[PDB]
């Protein structure tokens, strides 16, 4: 019965994030000489050009990490990341201007990605 | 004197610290605002003495112990921050969990 | 992927089933539900969610469902519930309670809660959020009292006064058309909502009615002006016609009648009974019997709350100063002993816990403390848990039922009594955005940030010359909501329907938001949220013993309270 | 008759060839020319020159070439020169710089600088006079910050914020039409010039553009709102159409691109790069390379100025608090080490001295000090003299060239960048009369008197109850320029052309002077006075070593600074 | 610290009391504001110590005697009132004719 | 207490002097505002003691010497002025070049 003012008593268990959405694991490599850190909610295909990965696999997806956290890529670093599906209307506007509409238009997204030099358009 | 707005305000901290130190001297366990006032004034006076930010980051953690304060006070104070004029200008000092 | 509950609560504030301690009390509130979608929580900062194309929509203009302000991850404590949600604000009003973000990419976004280019963000994760306090018993005596009120989470002041004049020092009254006009113009510079009460005294209708037409928002009957059967009757007649509330401080001296005579003059009409226990004034010794009637809206003032070991000694001597009483006049001694009663003060604790007294209030600067209504409400709740145990209705080992009962006493119930609950008094959609953020460790003691009309008006913040806002000294300060013309947009002057219809605001050049007092006359005790109990209250004329339905109400004073010496420098 | 130089300088302030020490620094400024006629110096007092029929003309009405205000014998320090002159003010504007008096009997009187019946006098003999400081990186977080700014000679605040909301605590942004309107009304009560920046984020034009129409004076791109290629591009498109400035705090995390991607999105358009060194934010680790491009207007914020022994320890821990970083998360440690770099902080000292970084600013209350822009500019200049010696271009053993280079960083250059240099930023004829008087012993530390629109707004002055104004305590206080309606006449709200054309001031009831933002889009680095250097700046990705044209820029921290412990109580 | 408006104001009383106590120590007879400051601060510090309202009502009458103050001062002070935080919350203390 | 505006303000000077005297006692050379605060408070306390204006004009010049203060401070202080209540009312005291 020591009193900590305003303390929590959290209930038992765990919180599952992004429940019921498809998950995907891909390899990603920072081919640049400066660090890149990627947030939980950026449309993954639209991340920095010097990150190399299967760009098709990033379409309509984002990192499967707690909201507000990030994945860090040191210069030259290759690692696996897990992706989850975008929700809501599944539309993306702005960012890198690769989508600007439905995420379903994978052909057009990839064509823009290739022309602008985003690495890993296979 | 040419007191600016900050100088006016920070005199209050010194005053609160004096009040709190008197209360400690007569054997009272210190509360939240008293504890904060003591550590803050310590930091500002340390900067006036010409100590470094690094020294004050260390020392700030040994100004008050848990037997100096009321129940719950150590857990209420996450960090204490103060800006003062060091010999090389104004600098921010942060002391993390000052009361262990 | 899964996050453990401890780390989740640390990052986003607590979720369903988690409990939080209220300051240093023994009271625990539990999150009843959560409007979020796990994994799509809103948050702001470097590399966070609320960024363009992500959690912030970059397409829509302000008019297309976009918010002016989003409070993220709030733990709301309100009469409507204790739950977790984002709060959306637009044009100074609460427009959405639910889940904010971007429907482009997020599941479960409340349709009118889009974060867009026009949206400001306040992080409320780890904070408790309540409605602003509504203080319905204020004497306007010293303008310094406004910051005192704001610092303890009060956002609306109802009462009367012209400053430290004797009439104002004794009674919540701004007398007559001219004084009311002067104080309405004064109000233009006060960073808080205000409603003004006129003098509820006279034997003809017209002298009373002209105050309502002048801009008053209600009336006060006070024994100091003559709380006679005639004044009671005329005031209630005016009130029924004008649709405003009447407050009463009855005839302590029983000069023209006893309690039953006052009730006969009231004749079943709606009335707000001030400091119903009686230390603050009223029919000696049985005024508290008012709290049992269906037509009475009962409130306590704060200095008797709760019953502690110093209470009686303090009050006996307070009364001697306040009333200029002399120790060598036996009538004065008799008067004091008939008025300051440990029996009724003790019972008042219990009546609150049972929901028989519906409201708290300050009695600021006359016989009460401007910044202690919220503070002393929770101290009472805490004392009652220690002495009576958890309430029958409580589940899961939490104090949620008691917390709703008590939070109602200074938010929704005073708003309903005054006829202003359509604008303020609770966190609900369509209401004015008066919101208080509290760190749980300071809950009910020192407000973190006070939002008025969607803009921060008051905050506990540090050195203005520092590199960041948190360095010492951290103190309560007025914010941008109080500066320049913004003070007009973020605050409400509440006025009677007739004064509004007659164009008083234009006549006087009032630039503040004008609120309408309405729906005061067809309410009763049954309309007080979580505090609607009617019953036969008996007070023994010889012993002052209080009985509620044949049962004797007794309580002990306590030596110590939470939310006291751990927190205050003096 | 002849007066010796020592006695002359003591009576009238210094003249041609005389030198003055700046506070307790090693910097000396020299009077380059003097507009006076020796023997006809203007002065005021008992039996002095400015008397009716003598130095004061008694014939002419105000409209006939007579001044509202004369500042006598000012030593002006400005980008246009370091020289001695009388300053003439009329209708709140500087109308004459030269020689004031009475053409009846005096030689060399500037024709529009007549001292007549309408003329007030301020004695500036023995004072240094500068333009008011222009701070273009302000977070509106705490209204108390305004007096802090005034006390160190700042007269214009550009930035954004709604108070201590998280969005405002992180970014200089007032988001959307409603928030902008609220803060414009708030500004009516702030005794300083203000311009407000909107949120430079979105993927459609309209949500961004509606902020300019609402009254914003520019835009801020900030990584916290998503400093993406799309947001960068749309904001610059809006800016080119609306003729306002864009400020950028770029993507530190390199998430959507590296520095070269940000520059590609900018595509040769004009932009103001905030805290270009990078401790305050931006592409890790090479953001400072921005300072070499012709289309970039580079500024520093103040906490890295200059490089001292406590700097790194302070910044590492400041960042941990500011960004909520944890010692046990290796990514956080990596982030901090990539962001707080002694190599780039040291080089920043040198880049300033070479005129590669054009501007200073505070970053008030987010990561910078509201009252230390002017202070830290001179500390940098002083440190660079001690380490690099007098500049090649210096003559007569004075530091005049360096003083012009540095004074430009907080006066004229921010004014040019923001598009407001037609009104403020320098002591020139036709400009608004924002003037700061300094005792040379307090120069850059504590302003003596701050004049806004021709009226004193702020002063270091003593006991208000004393027989004279100089007895203790002498402290900074608001003067008559800040009281009543005069606050409207002596201060400027800067707004976009479209909001002015659309009548926003009338819509909102703004009574302040309205200034027009213009000519922001056809300027570049070459337009920055005394600080126009473009060059290839290279930052080593492995070692963080800074090279300017193949040469390695290295500097040492210092243990002590002037304008510090000799002056401040804390 | 989280100082509220009252806490800010009451620091002044403590300061005035310190000033007045120094003046007493060098042998000066105290004037009206000095006397009031001393008794007031005594009451507030007593409440901090955990004394009762009743104790302070008694003690307050023996803090200063008439040989401590200037002529007329005892008669100028009818009562002294102060509010402070006791262990059981804020309470009002009134000391009647404190200087006899 | 009935504090007027001047009385409120001058308490600050006393506080600053206390702060400065503590700093002197631990062996620090005093800066500009500290030096000014010390001499000013000395003058006001002297007036409270019933000294004359003439006495304080003399004494004020021997409160601090140049070995008490930082380099440049003596030359920064041309004069120090203070008003206080003497037994014969409020009077202005000016001490010229107080630190020689
Ligand atoms: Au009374
Ligand atoms: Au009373
Ligand atoms: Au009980
Ligand atoms: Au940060
Ligand atoms: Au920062
Ligand atoms: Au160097
Ligand atoms: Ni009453
Ligand atoms: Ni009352
Ligand atoms: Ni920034
Ligand atoms: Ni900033
Ligand atoms: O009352
Ligand atoms: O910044």
């Amino acid at each position: 019965n020591y009193i900590v003012p305003g303390e929590y008593r959290v209930a038992e268990g765990e919180i599952e994030i992004n429940a019921g959405r498809e998950k995907t694991t891909i390899r990603v490599s920072n081919t640049g000489d400066r660090p890149i850190q990627v947030g939980s909610h950026i449309h993954f295909v639209e991340v920095n050009k010097e990150l190399l990965f299967d760009r098709a696999e990033g379409i309509g997806r984002r990192l499967n990490i707690p909201s507000g956290t990030a994945a860090r890529f040191e210069p030259g670093e290759e690692m696996e990341v897990e992706l989850t599906e975008l929700g809501g209307n599944r539309e993306v506007f702005g960012i890198s201007d690769l989508t600007n509409g439905s995420v379903d238009n994978k052909e057009l997204i990839l064509q823009r990605a290739k022309e602008l030099g985003y690495k890993g358009v296979e | 004197m040419h007191l600016n707005p900050a100088e006016k305000e920070k005199l209050q901290i010194f005053l609160a610290s004096e009040l709190a130190l008197k209360r400690k001297a007569r054997g009272l366990k210190l509360n939240y605002p008293e504890a904060v006032a003591i550590i803050t004034s310590f930091i500002m006076e340390g900067a006036r003495d010409g100590k470094t930010v690094a020294m004050l980051m260390e020392e700030g953690k040994h100004v008050l112990t848990r037997d100096d304060v009321m129940e719950g006070v150590p857990e209420m104070i996450d960090d204490i921050q103060a800006e003062a004029t060091f010999p090389d200008g104004t600098k921010l000092v942060t002391v993390h969990n000052p009361i262990s | 992927m899964k996050i453990n509950r401890q780390q989740y609560a640390e990052s986003y504030g607590p979720t369903v089933g988690d409990q939080v301690r209220l300051a240093d009390t023994d009271l625990w509130i539990e999150v009843e539900k959560d409007y979020t979608t796990y994994g799509d929580e809103a948050n702001f900062g470097g590399g966070k969610v609320l960024r363009e194309g992500m959690g912030e929509n970059g397409t829509y203009t302000r008019t297309e469902n976009v918010l002016d302000l989003l409070l993220t991850n709030a733990l709301i404590l309100d009469y409507t519930g204790i739950y977790k949600a984002d709060i959306g604000v637009k044009d100074g009003y609460i427009v959405g309670i639910g889940k904010g973000g971007n429907p482009d990419i997020m599941d479960g976004v409340t349709p009118n809660m889009i974060v867009g280019t026009a949206t400001e963000v306040i992080a409320a994760e780890g904070k408790i959020v309540t409605a602003g306090g509504i203080d319905t018993h204020v004497h306007f005596i010293n303008p310094d009292q406004v910051d005192v009120a704001l610092a303890n989470g009060i956002t609306t002041l109802f009462g009367g006064g012209t400053g430290p004049a004797e009439g104002s020092k004794a009674t919540t009254v701004t007398p007559g058309p001219w004084n009311i006009e002067k104080m309405l113009k004064s109000t233009e510079g006060l960073p808080i909502n205000v409603g003004i009460l006129g003098k509820g005294h006279g034997s003809s209708i017209a002298p009373i009615m002209e105050q309502i037409d002048a801009g008053a928002a209600g009336l006060k009957i006070h024994e100091d002006w003559g709380a006679t059967p005639a004044s009671i009757d005329r005031s209630l007649t005016v009130a029924d016609e004008a649709d405003v509330q009447v407050a009463i401080h009855s005839d302590t001296l029983n000069e023209a009648g006893f309690l039953e005579d006052t009730l006969r003059a009231i004749n079943g009409r709606v009335i707000h009974s001030f400091h119903v226990e009686g230390a603050g004034g009223g029919h000696a010794p049985d005024i508290m019997a008012m709290a049992g009637h269906p037509n009475v809206l009962p409130s306590s003032t704060n200095p008797t709350r709760p019953f502690t070991v110093n209470t009686i000694d303090e009050h006996l001597d307070m009364l001697m100063v306040c009333h200029h009483l002399k120790q060598n006049i036996p009538e004065d001694v008799a008067f004091a002993d008939s008025r300051i009663r440990p029996e009724t003060i003790a019972a008042e604790d219990i009546l609150h816990d049972l929901g028989i007294i519906s409201m708290m209030s300050t009695d600021a600067l006359a016989m009460g403390r401007a910044g202690e209504m919220v503070l002393r409400t929770w101290q009472t709740a805490d004392k009652m848990k220690k002495q009576r145990g958890p309430l029958a209705e409580e589940k899961n080992g939490s104090d949620n039922f008691r917390a709703k009962r008590y939070v109602s006493k200074y938010t929704i119930n005073p708003a309903i009594a005054q006829g202003i609950a359509h604008e303020v008094g609770s966190i609900e959609e369509g209401k004015f955005a008066d919101l208080v953020l509290w760190e749980p460790k300071f809950f009910g003691v020192k407000a973190d940030r006070v939002i008025k009309g969607g803009i921060i008006a008051y905050a506990q913040i540090g050195d203005p010359s520092a590199s960041i806002p948190t360095p010492q000294p951290v103190m309560g300060r007025r914010m941008y909501g109080t500066v320049g013309d913004l003070i007009h947009d973020t605050n409400i002057t509440f006025m009677s329907k007739s004064s509004i219809q007659q164009g008083v605001p234009a006549k006087l050049g009032l630039k503040r938001r004008i609120g309408t007092v309405k729906n005061c006359r067809n309410i009763g005790k049954k309309d007080m949220k979580w505090n609607d109990v009617t019953t036969d209250i008996d007070i023994n004329p010889e012993t002052y013993e209080v009985k509620v339905d044949g049962e004797v109400l007794t309580c002990e004073p306590v030596k110590e309270l939470p939310m006291a010496q751990r927190y205050f420098l003096f």
